[PDB]
C-alpha cells in the first residue's frame, strides 16, 4: 500500500513526467520490446517493434496516458484498473509477469530524463505506485 | 552447466520412469487451466472452454505428448541443451509467438503432473531438485532465440 | 482476487491436507531448501536445513500451522497477516520474491500426497489462494 | 551468452564513460533504500537509519566502489565471467548468506544511476540491451554457486 508520502512523491516526479509524457512513453515500451525482447510475442501485429517507429510511438502514449491518469487515483488503483485488468486478462491474454518489465523500463526512462529529481526516496515511491498498478492490472486473472 | 554425477543419475533415473505419453497431456492441460492465457495459442485446437472440455481434448493431448518427447533430446545429452533447442526457440517466438514465461509455467506442471504420478518418496527433494535443474536449463534454450 | 468459488476450493483440500498437515510443512520447507538453494540464506543460524531434520520439522509446523489458520481468513488475507509481514519485513528482511517459492513447493507436495483430489481446477484455486497469501505477507514491507 | 559485436563495442564504450567511482555509491545506497531488506548485511556500517544518512554514509559508498571494481574484471573479459565469479559467488553464499535475488535488485540499480547519468540518447535502448545481458550474465554467476 502506497503511503501519504508516496503519493505526494508520485504526484511531485509526475509533474517533471507529465510535459514529456508521449515522449516517456515511447522510451519505455522501445526498451521493454528490445531489452526485454520476450514481450515482443504480443506485438508482432504490429507494422514494427523498433524504437521510436509509428506503432511504438502510438501505443507508447496509450499506455502512459493510463498511467498518467492512475496517478489521480493511488487512493484505488484495483478500482480505477478494474475494465483494463480484465482487457488484458481475457482479450487480450497478456501473460502478467509482465507488467513488472514494462514497470521497471519506465523507472529507467524516468531516472534517464530526470537525474536530479529522481532520487531513491523518490523511487521508492514510484516503484510503489507501479508495482500496485501492475498488481491491479493482475487483480482480473484467472 | 555444471551437472553433479548425482544429478545426471538422478535426471537419467526419473525420465526413465515416467511415461511421456501420459504425462505431457496431464502437464498441458493443467497449463491452459492455471494459466489460462496460454490458451492464446490453442484456440484452433477444438474445445477449451471450461476445465472439463480441456482434460479431455485428444489435440491438447496429442501436442502434450509432443512437448515432452521435445525433452527427450535433452535427456539424451545434457551437455548441449543450449544447442539441442536453437530451431525451437526460433519456432516459438518469431512462428508461434509464444512468451517464453509459458516455458517455465509448463516446467512447473511438469513438476507438479511428475510428483502426483510418483509420489514424495520416489519424487523426493534430491531427485525434484535434479529435475528443476534440467528443467531451467530446458526453459533458458528455449528462450535463447527470442530477439 | 479469491471468488466465492476458489474459497470453497481451498477449504475443500484443505480437508484431506489437514491429517497431514505436519508432514506436509516440513516436505515443502525441505523442497525449498534444496531445490531452491538461495533460500537457504536466511537459514543458516539453524543446526540444520536438511530433509526432516529436527529445525525443518519444527518450522514446517510453524509454517503450515499458519498457512492453515490463513484457509479461515480468506476474506481478509491482508489483514490478517499484518503483523506477520511486519515480521518478515523488518525483523527477518526475506526477500519477498522468496514467497512464490515457498507457494510452488507447496504446491508440489500437495499434488504429490493427494493426486486424485489436486485436479487442475483446484490447483488453480490454490495457486490463486498462496500467490494471495504471497501477496500479503509483502504488504508491509516498504 | 554469444556477444554480437554491437553488445561487446556497447559494454566496453559504457564501462568506460561512467566513474564506478560515482555509480557505484549511488546503485548500492539506492538499492539498501528501494530494496530495504539488503540492509540485513549492513547494518554494521554505520547510520542508515534513514534515507539521507544511507545516501551520506561513507561505508557505503566505500562498498559501492567495491562492488563496480569487482564488475571491472568481467567488462575486461566478456568471454569468461562464470570463472571470474566462481569464488565470489562461494563467498556471497556461505560466508556472508546474501538472498542471490538482490544480485538481480542490485544489477537493476546499478542500470537506473547509469541511465540518470547518462541520459536517454547515450544510454539508448541498444546500450541498455548489452548493458542488461551483461547484469544477467554477471548475475547468473555469482548465483552459479549457491548449493
Ligand atoms: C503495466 C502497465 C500497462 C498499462 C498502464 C497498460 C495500458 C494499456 C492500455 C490503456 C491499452 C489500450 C486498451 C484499450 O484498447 O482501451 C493497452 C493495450 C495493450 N496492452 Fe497494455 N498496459 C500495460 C502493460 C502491458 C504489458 C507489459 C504488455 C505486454 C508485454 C501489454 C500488452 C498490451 C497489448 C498487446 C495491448 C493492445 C495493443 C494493440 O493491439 O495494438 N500491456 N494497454
Ligand atoms: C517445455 C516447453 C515446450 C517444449 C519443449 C515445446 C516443444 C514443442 C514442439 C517439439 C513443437 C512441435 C515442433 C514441430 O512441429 O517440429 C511445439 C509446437 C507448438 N508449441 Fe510448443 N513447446 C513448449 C512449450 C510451449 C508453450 C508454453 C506454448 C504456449 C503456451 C507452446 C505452443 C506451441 C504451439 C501453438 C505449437 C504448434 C502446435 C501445432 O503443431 O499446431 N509450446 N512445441
Ligand atoms: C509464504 C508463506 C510463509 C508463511 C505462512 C510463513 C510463516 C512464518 C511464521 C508463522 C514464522 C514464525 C514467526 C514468529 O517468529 O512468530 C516464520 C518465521 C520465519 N520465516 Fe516465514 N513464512 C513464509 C515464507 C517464508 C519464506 C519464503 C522465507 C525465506 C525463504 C521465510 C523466512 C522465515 C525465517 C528466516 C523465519 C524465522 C525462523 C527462525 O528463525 O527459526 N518465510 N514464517
Ligand atoms: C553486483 C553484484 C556484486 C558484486 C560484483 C560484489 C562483489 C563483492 C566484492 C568484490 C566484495 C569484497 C570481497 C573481499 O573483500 O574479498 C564483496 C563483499 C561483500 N558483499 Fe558483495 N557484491 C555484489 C553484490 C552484493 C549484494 C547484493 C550484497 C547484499 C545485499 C552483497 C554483500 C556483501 C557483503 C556483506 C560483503 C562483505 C563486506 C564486508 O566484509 O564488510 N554483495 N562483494
Amino acid at each position: 500500500s502506497l503511503s501519504a508520502k508516496d503519493k505526494a512523491n508520485v504526484k511531485a516526479i509526475w509533474g517533471k513526467i507529465l510535459p514529456k509524457s508521449d515522449e516517456i512513453g515511447e522510451q519505455a515500451l522501445s526498451r521493454m520490446l528490445v531489452v526485454y525482447p520476450q514481450t515482443k510475442a504480443y506485438f508482432s501485429h504490429w507494422a514494427s517493434v523498433a524504437p521510436g517507429s509509428a506503432p511504438v510511438k502510438k501505443h507508447g502514449i496509450t499506455i502512459m496516458n493510463q498511467i498518467d491518469d492512475c496517478v489521480g487515483h493511488m487512493d484505488d488503483l484495483f478500482g480505477f484498473l478494474t475494465k483494463l485488468s480484465e482487457l488484458h486478462a481475457t482479450k487480450l491474454r497478456v501473460d502478467p509477469t509482465n507488467f513488472k518489465i514494462l514497470a521497471h523500463n519506465l523507472i529507467v526512462v524516468i531516472a534517464a530524463y530526470f537525474p536530479a529529481e529522481f532520487t531513491p526516496e523518490i523511487h521508492l515511491s514510484v516503484d510503489k505506485f507501479l508495482q500496485q498498478l501492475a498488481l491491479a492490472l493482475a487483480e482480473k486473472y484467472r | 552447466v555444471d551437472w553433479t554425477d548425482a544429478e545426471r543419475s538422478a535426471i537419467v533415473g526419473l525420465w526413465g520412469k515416467i511415461s511421456v505419453d501420459e504425462i505431457g497431456p496431464q502437464a498441458l492441460a493443467r497449463l491452459l487451466i492455471v494459466s489460462p492465457w496460454t490458451q492464446r495459442h490453442f484456440s484452433t485446437f477444438g474445445n477449451l472452454s471450461t476445465p472439463a472440455a480441456i482434460m479431455g481434448n485428444p489435440a491438447v493431448a496429442k501436442h502434450g505428448k509432443t512437448v515432452m518427447h521435445g525433452l527427450d533430446r535433452a535427456v539424451q545429452n545434457l551437455d548441449d541443451i543450449k544447442n539441442t533447442y536453437v530451431t525451437l526457440s526460433v519456432m516459438h517466438s518469431e512462428k508461434l509467438f509464444v512468451d517464453p514465461d509459458n516455458f517455465r509455467l509448463l516446467a512447473d506442471c511438469i513438476t507438479v503432473c511428475v510428483a502426483a504420478k510418483l509420489g514424495p518418496a520416489v519424487f523426493s527433494a534430491d531427485t525434484q531438485e535434479a529435475f528443476q535443474k534440467f528443467l531451467a536449463v530446458v526453459v533458458s534454450a528455449l528462450g535463447r532465440q527470442y530477439h
